[PDB]
RNA sequence: UCUGAUGGAGGAUCGAGUUGAUACUGACGUGCAAAUCGUUCAUUUCAAUCACGUUUAGGGGCGAAAGACUAAUCGAAAAG
RNA sequence: GAGAACUUUGAAGACUGAAGUGGAGAAGGGUUUCUUGUCAACUGUGAUUGAACAAGAGUUAGCCGCUCCUAAGGGAUAGCUGAAAAGUGUUUAAAGGGGUCCCCGUCUCAAAAGGGAAACAGGUUGAUAUUCCUGUGCCAAUAGUAUUAUGAGUUAGAUGGUAACAUAUAUAUAAAUGAACUCCUUUACAUAGGCUUUACACUCGGGGUGCGUUUUCUUUGCACUUUACCUUUAUAACAAACCUUGGAAUCAAUUUACUUGGAGAAGAGGUUCGUUGAACUCAAUUCAAAAAUUUGUUUUGUAGCAAUAGUAAUUCGUAAUUAUCCGAAGUGGUAAGGACUAUCCUUGAAAAAAGGAGGGAACGGCUUUGUGCUUUGCUACUCUUAAUACUUGUAUGAGCGUACCAACAACCGCAUCAGGUCUCCAAGGUUAACAGCCUCUGGUUAAAUAGAAAAAAGUAGGUAAGGGAAGUCGGCAAAAUAGAUCCGUAACUUCGGGAAAAGGAUUGGCUCUGAGGACAUUAAUGUUAACUCAGAACUGAAACGGACAAGGGGA
RNA sequence: UUAUCCAUUUAUAGGGAUGAAUU
């Protein structure tokens, strides 16, 4: 079988410098880097996976288009759509119930 | 490169300020014979744009309406 | 390094638009989305932070000032707690009771939180291995293992040497002695098994 | 079948450390590895993740607690003299 | 299901057997009562009906 | 309380690499070598093992402790 | 060649045996590299050889690295101490800055394995190559003014879906206003265990081409039959999470293990991320029906890159032409991802940098009395990407490394020393096995010497009748045992062990019998695999873990 | 209480009665 080599600088088994084998139109075996994973954004209010955005390397991120990184509510893609409906809710009946107290002042 | 399935987008991009060559490419099928399929290239600053014609007779027209200030390169 | 939870707790800024962070040893019972209130009329319950003259005798108080505007000194290892046992009566001063069962009394003005430190009763676990205390000063500093002094040659130590392995000398020193000689029991004032 | 007659849980030390370490390493492991009721949600699904924290699988909340247990008894005594008043 | 969890069956010719002899038992015992059950039911519309034949006489 | 399966704990057990050095008191002892060679031994999920970087300087440092180690030099280094 | 055991060529016989004297790097060395010449000394025997001696050559980058960020830490500034030399480092600095008039808040160095804009394939030299050549791509930056084109909005800022969410395809999905201030996310993380998917690797059978054996046999043995980055690559498939409808005990769903539900389960129908990168008639092609969205098949294409390259063949001439490059499976070595379970008096970095949101400052233009606020018309103006022209200092891509060795004679050990010295790749048979033994690709046949003879004595080994530790301080050394399957195992005990206790039987080859799945026509028929396990007959100089590998036991 | 010593902070209101908060 044919056997490889590092061909960029680092020589070392580190995670940044993972390796997946491929196969030449010239009849070889070479070695190509692979790029790390990326995290998925996150929930500010319960730290889970925002649905709809995609998971990037900032770099991939920067250059990457507008509409795959936000969604179109009161607070996109930043906060779940539970926590918001929960927001909203809190809101309205506790104004609710405050105005209920004020006016049982007398 | 890029692959074109619209014969007025293709001549559209052949009649542009910065398309300089036309690449020609005639081959035998692999099914059979008199089977001279012929894929027409565009070379535009940014990328090939590649046409594929199942027919030697309409490609054979399209290439003759083609404007005269493109070069021509013959591969086969 | 420590025993004992911390509690993440954030405030909202009175003097300008932000919010601002805290970090608080967690006394047992609070959990995560509580409000607790820290101030000299706030409410007496278990985590609010208040002032020591304000409290009954027998409340149970932990995170403690010696002195006001301190910020906490006092009762802070993992399941410990100190006790009022006594109010003054013009104000101006309050006495407890602290962990080791030593009593002061301190300024009426210091504040403290109401309950116990959380995460108490952790030495009720024997060890049982050389690695786990291996592990545990891993994280604290460089103290582990000890070699003794009768298993040293005389240079090194003042109960080294000997044919037999013993101290030859009365083990218990004077609180005046210098620097490398205080080494057996410092300034005992009884030695032998307690007996009540 | 049944596997064992005493040792239970303790079976993973083997012969060492004398018997009475392994039963005191038992009374308290009992109790460190158990489940205890959310009053929160009402499921009984609160585990430890540290030596002070608690947390419940279904609804996530964290409570602050013993170090071998979920409530240690002198807590309890000064919550409920607190609450009497 | 909780039969093959448990080790019960090491084969698949055995476990069709023993779910055929099942559902063949489990057919009979609906069989006999249901019918006993209609049966039983039958005789409640005579008892309901006398006595509307008693008290359209006597009873007024 | 007993029987069968499932499951994968532990400073658990053999063992090649790796890290070491029990015996022949083997060879060599004008050596291949100012510590090597052969066979035989101990160790491999943990108080594990390596590499770079960094801190501690001589009556001082560092030591799971042998007066050990600190550039073939240590019951007090080396240069003048 | 004056002169060949140790220079070169051909033929033999052999070794390394992927844990290699095979490939590629770091520390260290510094021209040892290449071509030519060549022998005074060296190359512990010879030497025409050479890492020796002499002359001349050879190292090419926007994409590989440094250079940037911060870490354990180092040096400094204010102040303080000291005769100074030095020690320490906000211990009450009127410092450091950034934001356009305000607020924040010390400076600097320290990683060629941590963080981090961007590249691939083929060819080429005596000596360099992801750097040169050919072709095809990507990333970052690019002043002001004016014109011309690309799209969008308003007659002050666009829409669709019940919802989870979706929408700009212009050569190119570039534009869906948004100030001060504020809040989050990525960068960003331990260990153990099994389950699963996909690429690389290995193997079995068809088709084509070339080669080999051929006294006998052989529809036969070997070789080739290839396809990179990039196009948000489109689309398929799958583990998960969420939405609509629905309304659960005779509890259901479901994994190897598990896990989950009136805080809304099964069933039915949808949305998204991740994996992967032409799968799926995927795209064009209507033969005819359904539209002012359908059938077998229209037939093409290795989806573009792409055959024009690479490989194996047959050619004709002193650069020339042709034909192949395609059909179905199995095994589980290596790497990465996924959803999970469990452990800790152990809970397993930071910063540069990038993104999302809350809030609502400001604002339709061109000249139109005055002193930025007072008077008349048009309801073209506001963004966005590309190109051109002029004014501007000369309006793309800095600087440094790159040859070779890496021990086998290029490093350290006084040396061309059997020593020491960090990382990645890893074929076939036997087998539990990356062990031992034999082999293919690649590498070698070399060691400060050769020929003959063959006694004492030595060193590294192999046997020995009868006895069996009588030898010796002492069973020192050596023998005996050992793999796997089936039986059987005491005292004692902290009940976990002791335990492979002790002990007994079996094992080759050949010919057969039985057991364990998947799929489609309907219980009946048909196709189709992989590897283990259990029995029987026969057979041989009674042998069979046949070599290798591999516990002596007890009181 | 003014010398002297200690502590806290961005030296941020003179004493008594688990939504959001800024122009
Ligand atoms: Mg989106
Ligand atoms: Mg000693
Ligand atoms: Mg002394
Ligand atoms: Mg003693
Ligand atoms: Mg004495
Ligand atoms: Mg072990
Ligand atoms: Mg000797
Ligand atoms: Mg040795
Ligand atoms: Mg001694
Ligand atoms: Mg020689
Ligand atoms: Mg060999
Ligand atoms: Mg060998
Ligand atoms: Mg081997
Ligand atoms: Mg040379
Ligand atoms: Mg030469
Ligand atoms: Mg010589
Ligand atoms: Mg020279
Ligand atoms: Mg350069
Ligand atoms: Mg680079
Ligand atoms: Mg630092
Ligand atoms: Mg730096
Ligand atoms: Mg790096
Ligand atoms: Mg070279
Ligand atoms: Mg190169
Ligand atoms: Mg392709
Ligand atoms: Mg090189
Ligand atoms: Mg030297
Ligand atoms: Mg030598
Ligand atoms: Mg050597
Ligand atoms: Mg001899
Ligand atoms: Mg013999
Ligand atoms: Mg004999
Ligand atoms: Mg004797
Ligand atoms: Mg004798
Ligand atoms: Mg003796
Ligand atoms: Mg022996
Ligand atoms: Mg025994
Ligand atoms: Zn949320
Ligand atoms: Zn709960």
């Amino acid at each position: 079988a044919q056997r490889v080599h590092y061909r960029r600088h680092n020589h070392y088994n580190t995670k940044s410098n993972k390796v997946r084998p491929v196969r030449t139109p010239g009849g070889k075996l070479t070695i190509h880097v692979v790029k790390k994973k990326a995290g998925k954004p996150k929930c500010a209010d319960c730290k889970t996976a925002i649905q709809g955005v995609k998971a990037l390397r900032p770099a991939d991120n920067y250059r990457a288009r507008r509409k795959n990184r936000t969604v179109a509510r009161a607070y996109g893609g930043s906060i779940c759509a539970r926590c918001i409906r929960e927001r909203i809710m809190r809101a309205f009946l506790f104004e609710e119930q405050k105005c209920v107290r004020q006016v049982l002042k007398e | 490169p890029k692959q074109i399935t619209d014969i007025r987008k293709f001549l559209k991009i052949s009649r542009k300020p910065d398309t300089t060559a036309v690449i020609i490419m005639k081959k035998k099928s692999k099914t059979k014979k008199n089977t001279v399929i012929t894929k027409l290239k565009l070379r535009t600053k940014k990328y090939l744009y590649t046409m594929v014609f199942a027919d030697r007779k309409k490609a054979e027209r399209i290439e003759n309406s083609l404007l005269p200030s493109l070069k021509r390169i013959y591969y086969p | 390094g420590r025993g004992a939870p911390l509690a993440k707790v954030i405030f909202k800024r009175t003097e300008k638009y932000g919010k601002k962070e805290e970090l608080i040893i967690a006394s047992e019972g609070m959990f995560t989305g509580q409000y607790i209130s820290c101030g000299t009329k706030a409410p007496l319950s278990v985590g609010n932070i208040l002032p020591i003259g304000k409290m009954p005798e027998g409340t149970l108080i932990c995170n403690l000032e010696h002195r006001t505007g301190n910020r906490g000194t006092l009762v802070k290892a993992s399941g410990c707690y100190a006790t009022v046992v006594g109010q003054s009566e013009d104000g101006k001063k309050t006495k407890v009771r602290l962990p080791s069962g030593a009593k002061k009394t301190i300024d009426a003005k210091a504040r403290a939180m109401v309950g116990v430190v959380g995460a108490g009763g952790r030495i009720d676990k024997p060890i049982l291995k050389a690695g786990v205390a291996h592990h545990k000063y891993r994280v604290k500093r460089n103290c582990w293992p000890k070699v003794r002094g009768v298993a040293m040659n005389p240079v090194e130590h003042p109960h080294g040497g000997g044919n037999h392995q013993h101290i030859g000398h009365p083990s218990t020193v004077s609180r005046s002695a210098p620097a490398g000689q205080k080494v057996g029991l410092i300034a005992a004032r009884r030695t032998g098994l307690l007996r009540g | 079948s049944r596997r064992t007659k005493k040792v239970g849980l303790t079976g993973k030390y083997g012969t060492r450390y004398g018997s009475s370490l392994r039963k005191q390493i038992k009374k308290i492991e009992l109790m460190q590895h158990a489940k205890y009721l959310c009053t929160f949600c009402g499921k009984t699904a609160t585990k430890r993740t540290c030596v002070g924290i608690w947390k419940c699988k279904k609804c996530k909340r964290k409570v602050c607690g013993g170090a071998w247990s979920l409530t240690t008894p002198a807590a309890v005594a000064a919550k409920s003299t607190i609450i009497r008043l | 299901y909780l039969k093959c969890k448990g080790n019960q069956f090491k084969n698949k010719r055995t476990l069709i057997e023993a779910i055929q002899r099942e559902k063949n038992e489990t057919l009979k015992k609906k069989a006999i009562a249901d019918q006993l059950e209609a049966k039983r039911l039958k005789a409640q519309v005579l008892r309901n009906k006398r006595k509307l034949k008693k008290d359209k006489e006597v009873v007024a």
